[PDB]
RNA sequence: GGACAUGGGUUAGUCGAUCCUAAGAGAUAGGGAAGCUCCGUAUGAAAGUUGCACGAUUUUUCGUGCCUCCUAUCGAAAGGGAAUCCGGUUAAUAUUCCGGAACCAGAAGGUGGAAUCAACACGGCAACGUAAAUGAAGUUGGAGACGUCGGCGGGAGCCCUGG
RNA sequence: GAGUUCAGCGCCUCAUGCUGAAUCCGGUGCGCUCUCGACGGCCCUUGAAAAUCCAACGGAAGAAUGGCCUUG
RNA sequence: GUGAAGAGUUUCUUUACUUAAUCAAUGAAGCGGAAUUGGGAUUUAUUUCCCAUAUUCUAGCGUUAAAGUUUCUUCGCGAACUGAUCCGCGUUGA
């Protein structure tokens, strides 16, 4: 649609039921998730090694 | 006679066209992380910039003081790519694509985007395929000595930041242009410069090259440094002339 | 005195509103363009005829100045009618034509002869 | 309870967004404080003539109590005051003699700069309070060479604005007492003594000693590390 | 007769302008200049419209508050851009009038429905789906938003063809 | 029900009214004009901006309760 | 303007300062100095001769404070300290 356009609609045309939805997609959001998680991790690995 | 062409690029017609330009490429506003520590960037994306000839690199920092991302332009260096995370500040490691003050980096390593004065964001070394050596450095007083790509020897404050590695865009000027339509539109995104008509194809109103019964200078072409505007024209101030056979 | 922003901003003080001593104008003017201002003249030519007996529209000559919101009210304290849809147009002589239809309720024809236009 | 565990932030460089700090010292001031400012600053550098550095040395807090506990006993009569004289003056103009009959000799500081200097030169000053702070301080530059030379006491005292709040005005350049009442003739006499020890006996040495010159802050400190090593 | 004379004639929320910014123009700060004026456009300025309810009965936008990188305006009837179609009608207007059938934007909240018994719905492995499916500040992302040539595939109107 | 085509009736006719039929079924493309979709080539040329609209991350704030007639 | 050496009652060269003046940056965003700190040489040791940092990860996220004692009296996203050491004659650099 053109811009003004998606004023019109209900919310849940103009986006996806998920993270990010209507704004990422979705396996940009899974490469997110997984790569949030394994940094976190390694953020713990390294708090206790550093100990 | 009448004002030469050369008088009349002050303005006007003759300035940079610059609507397809993204931004200047700068280094970054030196502040407090790069002083003392490093600051991370992650390479969003490398694009052309019309009229420039070496690719920018658009890069992402977050903002040390408030809740937002600061995008800063920088000179791409030859095997930065989007994604990669670059350095600055005084700790950050000696890689291609990092930010260093040139007192941190050993002599003999290549940089590129090398500040003038602790700060400038960036002055030397700069155009596609082009870098800076450094040459040694003066603990006391610090100042470091840099080659530039003229082959001049230059002494920046060992405070003055500097990339690593060489400005991308490789051997650019190795390709012959091969015809006229080439060089239009590289000129057409640069400014108001190209084609150009010869001095001595003019009349003595024009230039002072002009006139005469046959296409001829008249006087040397050599004038001195001291020449007012209108007269400065042909060789300016020059040491000397001719096809050198071996130089230095 | 902790300034946590490198911005000094002008602090806001109390700015009074007006009181002035004397009125500069003794007395305020009367309404211009009340209602016998707005509404000049019917238009009975043959074209504005064909608009009241067939749209149930009248025609009328209002100043320049007037629009649709104080035709409409000029037309109802007038001639106590109730008008629908007002059009207008600015005529190559540079005076303003309406043309004011009403409601389904009221006959223009009537109201036309009642102004005396016909 | 075991909910409210504890979430530590770093603040190290790259980590934290940094805290609301104090951001005074970097401010970029308006103009005006910025000039009022660096013009203390440049007093202190650029070295000063001693007929100006003469001033910014003061009266002590407890001498400058006792001189004010001494004026403010002889202040000059308000408005209200003279509206209240004047009004006995005329019901004793009527059926007495003169206003001279009813309303007795005024004791009060005297004041007003071309007054004082008067004084000053007419040896009726016993005391010349001079403010620390008039602006152009051209004004009273002379002042302290010329109660010197008068051989009139005299001191310099902070607030021009404390010298006006003696005599009902917002300030006063200077403040001379010429008579004081019997009872206060010792304190008068005591105040003089201090006042010439600091000021009268200081002039003869102070003509030659200059104000500022001074560096401070960071040049200093290297100053000191240069010496430390 | 486009001449001459007398009259008549141009109807809009949806078409433009109006709004936006472009090259550029240009007040203001400030500095030049005998001056007409010249330079300058967050500029060496105390350049604040916006974000919070602490008072406030009581069911709500007026007082201080502590706050934060905001900003003049002009500049496109071919750039960007909310929304209208058919049939009819006049001597002469029509996406503007008439008949019929729509659409957009804003305001208030007029009903109905939905979720919530303690909290803001369910389905699908998933891509994702639905009649609705609470979301302040701040931030980030997207659309607006973009060259040129070449052939290939579809659609619409036109063209051609059989009754 | 509009539009089009055709055939009749009143016949000074008037508001120019009234009454019948048809407007159906097939095919075609290196065609034309516009357009969309997926692509390919080219550049030391890589081909506006802003208004405006939308989405997300975030979690501010809310007050229904007497197993039900009761609010946001 | 302010200070230091040198030259046969004086002003000439260089070798120092910054507050005048000039340049550049920025949202004038962390300058300078102390105190705690741990290797250190002094050394039957005393920071006395020495300055020590927190983010390297892979295209994530990072804001509107948690915790900590503890004061109203502990009805409260309630007030303060703190978390975020102290101090200042300089916004920073040339
Ligand atoms: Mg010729
Ligand atoms: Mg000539
Ligand atoms: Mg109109
Ligand atoms: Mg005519
Ligand atoms: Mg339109
Ligand atoms: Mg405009
Ligand atoms: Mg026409």
């Amino acid at each position: 649609l053109r811009p003004r356009e998606f004023a019109r609609l209900s919310h849940n045309q103009k986006k996806v039921q998920r993270a990010y939805g209507g704004c990422l997609s979705a396996n940009a959001v899974k490469d997110r998730i997984v790569r949030a998680f394994l940094i976190e991790e390694q953020k713990i690995v390294k708090q206790k090694l550093k100990q | 006679g009448r004002v030469i062409r050369a008088q009349r690029k002050s303005g006007g017609i003759f300035q940079a066209h610059t609507r397809l330009r993204k931004g200047a490429a700068q280094l970054r506003t030196l502040d407090f992380a790069e002083r003392h520590g490093y600051i991370r960037g992650v390479v969003q994306k490398i694009i052309h910039d019309p009229g420039r000839g070496a690719p920018l690199a658009k890069v992402a920092f977050r903002n040390p003081y408030h809740y937002r991302t600061d995008v800063e332009t920088f000179v791409a260096t030859e095997g930065m790519y989007t994604g990669q995370f670059v350095y600055c500040g005084k700790n950050a490691a000696l890689t291609v694509g990092n930010v260093l003050p040139v007192g941190e980096m050993p002599e003999g390593t290549i940089i590129s985007n090398v500040e003038e004065k602790a700060g400038d964001r960036g002055a030397l070394g700069r155009s596609s395929g082009n870098y800076v050596i450094i040459v040694g450095h003066d603990v006391d007083t610090g100042k470091t000595r840099v080659k530039l790509p003229s082959g001049a020897k230059k002494v920046v404050p060992s405070s003055a930041r500097g990339v690593v590695g060489i400005v991308a865009g490789g051997g650019r000027i190795d390709k012959p242009l091969l015809k006229a339509g080439r060089a239009f539109h590289k000129y057409r995104v640069k400014r108001n410069c190209w084609p150009r008509t010869r001095g001595v194809a003019m009349n003595p109103v024009d230039h002072p090259h002009g006139g005469g019964n046959h296409q001829h200078v008249g006087h040397s072409t050599t004038v001195p440094r001291q020449s007012a505007p209108g007269q400065k024209v042909g060789l300016i101030a020059a040491r000397r002339t001719g096809l050198l056979r071996g130089a230095a | 005195k902790v300034r946590t922003s490198t911005t000094f901003r002008r602090p806001k003080t109390l700015q009074l509103s007006r009181k002035p001593k004397y009125a500069r104008k003794s007395v305020a003017h009367a309404p211009r363009l009340d209602e016998y201002k707005i509404i000049v003249n019917p238009i009975n030519s043959e074209s504005a005829m064909k608009k009241i007996e067939d749209d149930n529209t009248l025609v009328f000559h209002v100043h320049l100045k007037a629009n649709k919101f104080t035709i409409k009210e000029a037309v109802r304290k007038l001639y106590s009618v109730e008008p629908v849809k007002i059009n207008t147009l600015i005529r190559p002589n540079g005076t303003k034509k309406a043309f004011v239809k009403l409601s389904a309720d009221a006959d223009a024809l009537d109201v036309a002869n009642r102004i005396g236009f016909l | 309870n075991p909910l409210f565990v504890s979430r530590p932030r770093s603040f190290g460089i790259g980590q934290d967004i940094q805290p609301k700090r104090d951001l005074s010292r970097f401010v970029k001031w308006p103009e005006y404080i910025r000039l009022q400012r660096r013009r203390k600053i440049l007093n202190l550098r650029l070295k000063v003539p001693p007929a100006i550095a003469q001033f910014q040395k003061t009266l002590d807090k407890n001498t400058a109590t006792q001189v004010f506990k001494l004026l403010n006993k002889y202040r000059p009569e308000t408005a209200a005051e003279k509206k209240q004289r004047l009004v006995a003056e005329a019901e004793a103009v009527a059926n007495g003699k003169s206003a001279q009959d009813v309303s007795k000799k005024p004791y009060n500081v005297k004041y007003g700069l071309n007054h004082v200097v008067a004084l000053i030169e007419a040896k009726k000053a016993k005391l010349v309070l001079i403010a620390s702070d008039v602006d152009p301080i051209e004004l009273v530059v002379f002042l302290p060479a010329l109660c010197k030379k008068m051989g009139v006491p005299y001191a310099i005292v902070k607030n021009k604005a404390r010298l006006g709040t003696v005599i009902h005005q917002k300030t006063a350049a200077v403040l001379a007492v010429t008579e004081v009442r019997e009872e206060d003739k010792n304190e008068l006499a005591s105040i003089v003594s201090a006042v010439d020890a600091n000021f009268s006996a200081k002039y003869d040495e102070s003509r030659r000693k200059w104000g500022g010159g001074i560096m401070g802050g960071k040049t200093q400190a290297l100053l000191a590390k240069r010496a430390k090593a």
